[PDB]
RNA sequence: GGUGAAAUUCUUGGAUUUAUUGAAGACUAACUACUGCGAAAGCAUUUGCCAAGGACGUUUUCAUUAAUCAAGAACGAAAGUUAGGGGAUCGAAGAUGAUCAGAUACCGUCGUAGUCUUAACCAUAAACUAUGCCGACUAGGGAUCGGGUGGUGUUUUUCUUAUGACCCACUCGGCACCUUACGAGAAAUCAAAGUCUUUGGGUUCUGGGGGGAGUAUGGUCGCAAGGCUGAAACUUAAAGGAAUUG
RNA sequence: CUCUAACUAUAAAAAUCUCUCUUCUC
C-alpha cells in the first residue's frame, strides 16, 4: 500500500433523494453528507442523474480537501419492505465519484433486505392509478 | 429464373457419378466397423460379413 | 384400490402362487410346522407373526399350502385362537394410543378427525365379527373397555 | 369461458398458496400468478465500465454483480411492458421469447 | 431546495482542526496489518478519546488483509479495544459473505441446507456459525434438476453441526481464525458429506460473536507484534 | 396390436409386466439356502424377508430387513432355491 | 349492480327491521 | 417524507441519513418449480418429543367384513363476536393534505377496532378443477415426485468392495403436461366432458325460462352478526351460453 | 458431427348523449 487513505462512499439511491455520504473505515465519523436534494430546485428531480452528480462533485471535492483520496463505493437502495431496487441518481452518483480523481476499491451492495417480514404498506389490492 | 444452359449445366452436375466405391468396404482395408447388436443381426440373418466389433461406451455423453 | 377410508389408489399386495400343493423342495414334515406353529402362538404371538416367522426363517411357504389348514383355523383347533380376533384387537390398540395423545394435547384437531376414522372401522370391523358371531352380540365399543381389552 | 387451461395460476394441485406482494403496486398476489423476473446485472453499466477501470485500484476487480427477483403483479406486468398479450394460438408457447441473444 | 418552513423546535468553525488519524493495526493472524486510517476528535483533558476509540467495528474486506484474491468474497469485522497512542490495536470482532457472492451462490434448481450452531471456544468466547452448503448436479446427472431429499439435508445438517462443535470447542478464534483463513473448514465438511450427497460450495458464512469474558490482555498485546 | 397373442405372450414380456397381471399372476420372489461361516447349517431364508433371520446354532443375523428385499451379512453364501 | 350490494341493502333493510322489532317484541 | 406534480408531517432542542448495540411483536425472503403432504380448509427457520398417514415391497394373516349415502356427526379460509394476554408492521372507521364542477373515492401522511395469540362462539367464500364418489375398458410422447426390481453401467474411496449420488431399462401409485380425433360436444374445448337414439356398472345431491328472490312468512341454530330450510301474488318474450364479422 | 452468457429504466385530468331499423324469388 502506498498510503492511500481509504473512506467509505456509502452511496443511498432510494426513488428519491439519492443520498451521497462518505465516511471512514470504521463509519462512526462522518464527513461529507450532502445529499441529491442538497443542489436542485425542482424538488423532485432530486432523484434525477444530474443532482447525484453535483452531490458527488461536492463530496469529492470535499474529501479530498480532507486528505481522503480513495473510497469504498456501499451501494444501498431504500431496502426494508420497499421496492429495494437502486435508485436512479446513485449510478450516476457512483460515475461522477470515479471521475473526480478519487481512487475506487470495493464496490458492494449493502441494501436490508428482509426474511419476508413487517407486512408491506399498500393494501391488500395495493397502490391503484 | 431457369434457361437452357443453366438447366444443362443442372443436368450434367447432376450426372456425376464417383467411379470410385463409396461402399462395399473400400475404405478401412476391406474392413468396417460395428457393434455386439449388429453382429448378431447379421450372425441370426445366417450371413458372413466380415465385421469388426466394437463396444460403444453406453455412457453417453452429457451434452 | 379402494383405500375405504382416504383417497389412496394402490394395489400393492402379494400374489399367491397358481399351485396350492406343497412346494417341490420343502421337505419338513406338516405335523412339525404345527408343532412350530402351536410353539410360536404359547409364546404369545398372533397369527400374522407365526406366518411372517415361518416365511422368513423356515421354508413354510404358507400353512395351507403345507398343512391344509390356515394358521387361525390351526390355533382354535388347538384352543389358542384369542377372545377378540388380531385385526380388532390392532384397531383397539391404534384407537386407545390416539386417544391417549388427544387427551395429552386438546388442540390437535387432525389427529381428532383421525380419532373419528378409526372408530368408524372398529364399528365396521366389529359389526362383521358380531354378525358372524365370532363377538357375543352385546359386545360393543365405549372408553376404558379399550384400556381394559388392550392391557 | 376458460381463456386459459391452467387458469393462470400453475397451481394444480394445491388450493392455496402464500400471496406475494407486487414491487411497483404492491398488489398482494399468489406467488405463482405474480410474473418473476431474476434481474441479474452489473453495478456498473457498460457506460462507466471504463471509468472505473481507470480510476480504481486492485488491478482488475471482480467488478460484482448485483441479483433481485422481482415480484411484479400482473397490472404493473401489462402495464411496466414486462407482459404482453398473445394471439389465442399463440397463449400455448411457454418457452421464453427465444433466447434473446446466442 | 432552500423551502424549509424553519419549523425551528454563527458559532461556525471547521471541525477538522480538531481532529486528527489513528491507525487500525490487524491481529498476526492477517498479513497485511497496516489496515487503514480513522478520524478521530482531537484529546480533551475532560473527555480523552482513547475512550472514544474503544468499541469501534471497522470493516475490512479479507482479500485486504492476505493480498490474495481468493478471499476478494469475504469481510471481517476488526474490534477496537485497546489504544498505543498514535496507533490503536484491534481484536477479531466478526466475518461475513459479501451479499454478491451470496446471491451468486443462491440459485435455482438446488436446496441449500443451513447449519446453525450456538458454542463456546477454547477460551470463554462465545460464538455463534452458519454453513450453508448447496447440492451439486453429479458429471453425470442427465436429469436437470439436483435437489436432495429431506432426510439427506436433515443427516448433512447434523453432520456439518458436530463437526462445526467439534472444531470451535477445540480451539480459541485465534486458532479459529487461522483455520477460517485457508478454509480448511468448508473442505472437511465437504468430505465428510460426500458419501450423502455432493454438496457444491460448502461454506462458512457469518461467524457472529455474542461474548467476550473480561478483557483478556495478556494474550490480545500477545496477538500483535 | 389389432391382432396379437394374449394366450402365449413372450417370455421377455412376461417378465417386463407387473405381478398381479401376468397371464396367471406368479410371484416374482424365491428362497435362498444360505450358509453363515460359523456353522455348515443350511438356513432357508426368503428373498424378501422382514426379519433379522439368525440360525439358530449362532446369534449371527444372515439377513437385514430392506424396503425391498434383503441385503445379507457380508459374508453369507446363498444358493437360489 | 352487484350481488354483494344488493345483499348488503337486503341487509340494511333487516337492520331497521329488526330493530323495530326488537322495540316492539 | 412523498408524489404525475404538490401539499399535510419531522427538523440547528439538530431531524434524514452514520456506526455499534438493546426492546417488542409479527414473518419465515432468496432455495420456490406446470414440485410435495393433507378429507377440505390449509401447510415453508432449526432440533427434540408425541401420535397419525399415503405409496411401494410381502409365497404374512381374516374371508365379503364392501361402494354411495336421508337421519345424525368431526373439521371448515378471511372477516366478525365475548372475555384475558400482548400492541412491531399494515391498516375498516375516523383526522386531514391534495385532484375535481363536486370527491367525506382512487394518490399522501397519522390513525382506533382488527391483524398476533389462550379459552368460547361463528359455519359462510369465485370453500373453483365453477367438472360428486367407487369400478372397468379405450391412444400415442416425453419428462416429474415416492417406492421397488434388474444392470458384468459411471464417478465416487475406506486398499477393493457396502452404501450414497447418478446413467440405462421396467413396474406400481400421484400432482401434472404435449400431440391427435379415430370419439364427445352448441361450440370454447375434454384423454375425460369418451365407451349416450347402437340410449341400462352401483350410488348420493341438485335444476325445469327471466325477474320478484334466496325476499316474506313459519320453524331451527346463534349472545349478536347471521347461517340452514324456503314460496306465492304479480310481471315479463325473452334473459342467458359459445363463437363469427364489423 | 461439437457449447450455458448479457442487463435496465415513464403511470397528471377527460362527465354526459335523442328520435328511427325498413321484402329477398330463378
Ligand atoms: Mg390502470
Ligand atoms: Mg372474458
Ligand atoms: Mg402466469
Ligand atoms: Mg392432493
Ligand atoms: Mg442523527
Ligand atoms: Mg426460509
Ligand atoms: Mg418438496
Ligand atoms: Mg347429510
Ligand atoms: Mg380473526
Ligand atoms: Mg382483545
Ligand atoms: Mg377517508
Ligand atoms: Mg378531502
Ligand atoms: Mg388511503
Ligand atoms: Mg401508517
Ligand atoms: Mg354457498
Ligand atoms: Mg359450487
Ligand atoms: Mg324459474
Ligand atoms: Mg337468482
Ligand atoms: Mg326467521
Ligand atoms: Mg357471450
Ligand atoms: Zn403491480
Ligand atoms: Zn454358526
Amino acid at each position: 500500500d502506498n498510503s492511500q487513505v481509504f473512506g467509505v462512499a456509502r452511496i443511498f439511491a432510494s426513488f428519491n433523494d439519492t443520498f451521497v455520504h462518505v465516511t471512514d473505515l470504521s463509519g462512526r465519523e462522518t464527513i461529507a453528507r450532502v445529499t441529491g436534494g442538497m443542489k436542485v430546485k425542482a424538488d423532485r428531480d432530486e432523484s434525477s442523474p444530474y443532482a447525484a452528480m453535483l452531490a458527488a462533485q461536492d463530496v469529492a471535492a470535499k474529501c479530498k480537501e480532507v486528505g481522503i483520496t480513495a473510497v469504498h463505493i456501499k451501494i444501498r437502495a431504500t431496502g426494508g419492505t420497499r421496492s429495494k431496487t437502486p435508485g436512479p441518481g446513485g449510478q450516476a452518483a457512483l460515475r461522477a465519484l470515479a471521475r473526480s480523481g478519487l481512487r475506487i476499491g470495493r464496490i458492494e451492495d449493502v441494501t436490508p433486505v428482509p426474511s419476508d417480514s413487517t407486512r408491506k404498506k399498500g393494501g391488500r389490492r395495493g397502490r391503484r392509478l | 429464373i431457369s434457361f437452357k444452359l443453366q438447366e444443362e449445366e443442372r443436368e450434367r452436375k447432376d450426372q456425376y457419378v464417383p467411379d470410385v466405391s463409396a461402399l462395399d468396404l473400400s475404405h478401412s482395408n476391406d474392413v468396417l466397423n460395428v457393434d455386439t447388436q449388429t453382429a448378431e443381426l447379421v450372425n441370426s440373418l445366417g450371413l458372413k460379413l466380415p465385421l469388426s466389433v466394437s463396444s460403444v461406451s453406453a455412457v453417453r455423453d452429457r451434452r | 384400490m379402494g383405500r375405504m377410508h382416504s383417497k389412496g389408489k394402490g394395489m400393492s399386495s402379494s400374489a399367491i402362487p397358481y399351485s396350492r400343493n406343497a412346494p417341490a423342495w420343502f421337505k419338513g414334515s406338516s405335523d412339525g410346522v404345527v408343532e412350530q406353529i402351536i410353539k410360536y402362538a404359547r409364546k404369545g404371538l398372533t397369527p400374522s407373526q407365526i406366518g411372517v416367522l415361518l416365511r422368513d426363517a423356515h421354508g413354510v411357504t404358507q400353512a395351507k399350502v403345507i398343512t391344509g389348514n390356515k394358521i387361525l383355523r390351526i390355533l382354535k383347533s388347538n384352543g389358542l385362537a384369542p377372545e377378540i380376533p388380531e385385526d380388532l384387537y390392532f384397531l383397539i390398540k391404534k384407537a386407545v394410543s390416539v386417544r391417549k395423545h388427544l387427551e395429552r394435547n386438546r388442540k390437535d384437531k387432525d389427529a381428532k378427525f383421525r380419532l373419528i376414522l378409526i372408530e368408524s372401522r372398529i364399528h365396521r370391523l366389529a359389526r362383521y365379527y358380531r354378525t358372524v358371531s365370532v363377538l357375543p352380540p352385546n359386545w360393543k365399543y365405549e372408553s376404558a373397555t379399550a384400556s381394559a381389552l388392550v392391557n | 369461458p376458460k381463456k386459459r387451461a391452467s387458469n393462470g395460476r400453475n397451481k394444480k394441485g394445491r388450493g392455496h398458496v402464500k400471496p406475494v406482494r407486487c414491487v411497483n403496486c404492491s398488489r398482494s398476489v399468489p406467488k405463482d400468478k405474480a410474473i418473476k423476473r431474476m434481474a441479474i446485472r452489473n453495478i456498473v453499466e457498460a457506460a462507466a465500465i471504463r471509468d472505473l477501470s481507470e480510476a480504481s485500484v486492485y488491478a482488475e476487480y471482480a467488478l460484482p454483480k448485483t441479483y433481485n427477483k422481482l415480484h411484479y403483479c400482473i397490472s404493473c406486468a401489462i402495464h411496466a411492458r414486462i407482459v404482453r398479450v398473445r394471439s389465442r394460438t399463440d397463449r400455448r408457447i411457454r418457452a421464453p421469447p427465444q433466447r434473446p441473444r446466442f | 431546495a432552500v423551502g424549509k418552513n424553519k419549523r425551528l423546535s454563527k458559532r461556525v468553525v471547521d471541525p477538522f482542526t480538531r481532529k486528527e488519524w489513528y491507525d487500525i493495526k490487524a491481529p498476526s493472524t492477517f498479513e497485511n496489518r497496516n489496515v487503514g486510517k480513522t478520524l478521530v476528535n482531537k484529546s480533551v483533558g475532560l473527555k480523552n478519546a482513547s475512550d472514544s476509540l474503544k468499541g469501534r467495528v471497522v470493516e475490512v474486506c479479507l482479500a485486504d488483509l492476505q493480498g490474495s484474491e481468493d478471499h476478494s468474497f469475504r469481510k471481517v469485522k476488526l474490534r477496537v479495544d485497546e489504544v498505543q497512542g498514535k496507533n490503536l490495536l484491534t481484536n477479531f470482532h466478526g466475518m461475513d459473505f459479501t451479499t454478491d457472492k451470496l446471491r451468486s451462490m443462491v440459485r435455482k434448481w438446488q436446496t441449500l441446507i443451513e447449519a446453525n450452531v450456538t458454542v463456546k471456544t477454547s477460551d470463554d468466547y462465545v460464538l455463534r456459525i452458519f454453513a450453508i452448503a448447496f447440492t451439486r448436479k453429479q458429471a453425470n446427472q442427465v436429469k436437470r434438476t439436483s435437489y436432495a431429499q429431506s432426510s439427506h439435508i436433515r443427516q448433512i445438517r447434523k453432520v456439518i453441526s458436530e463437526i462445526l462443535t467439534r472444531e470451535v470447542q477445540n480451539s480459541t478464534l485465534a486458532q479459529l481464525t487461522s483455520k477460517l483463513i485457508p478454509e480448511v473448514i468448508n473442505k472437511e465438511i465437504e468430505n465428510a458429506t460426500k458419501d450423502i450427497f455432493p454438496l457444491q460450495n460448502v461454506h462458512i458464512r457469518k461467524v457472529k460473536l455474542l461474548k467476550q469474558p473480561k478483557f483478556d490482555l495478556g494474550s490480545l498485546l500477545s496477538l500483535h507484534g | 396390436v389389432l391382432v396379437q397373442d394374449l394366450l402365449h405372450p413372450t417370455a421377455a414380456s412376461e417378465a417386463r409386466k407387473h405381478k398381479l397381471k401376468t397371464l396367471v399372476q406368479s410371484p416374482r420372489s424365491h428362497f435362498l439356502d444360505v450358509k453363515c461361516p460359523g456353522c455348515l447349517n443350511i438356513t432357508t431364508v426368503f428373498s424378501h424377508a422382514q426379519t433379522a433371520v439368525t440360525c439358530e446354532s449362532c446369534s449371527t443375523v444372515l439377513c437385514t430387513p430392506t424396503g425391498g428385499k434383503a441385503k445379507l451379512s457380508e459374508g453369507t453364501s446363498f444358493r437360489r432355491k | 349492480m352487484r350481488a354483494k350490494w344488493r345483499k348488503k341493502r337486503t341487509r340494511r333493510l333487516k337492520r331497521k327491521r329488526r330493530k323495530v322489532r326488537a322495540r316492539s317484541k
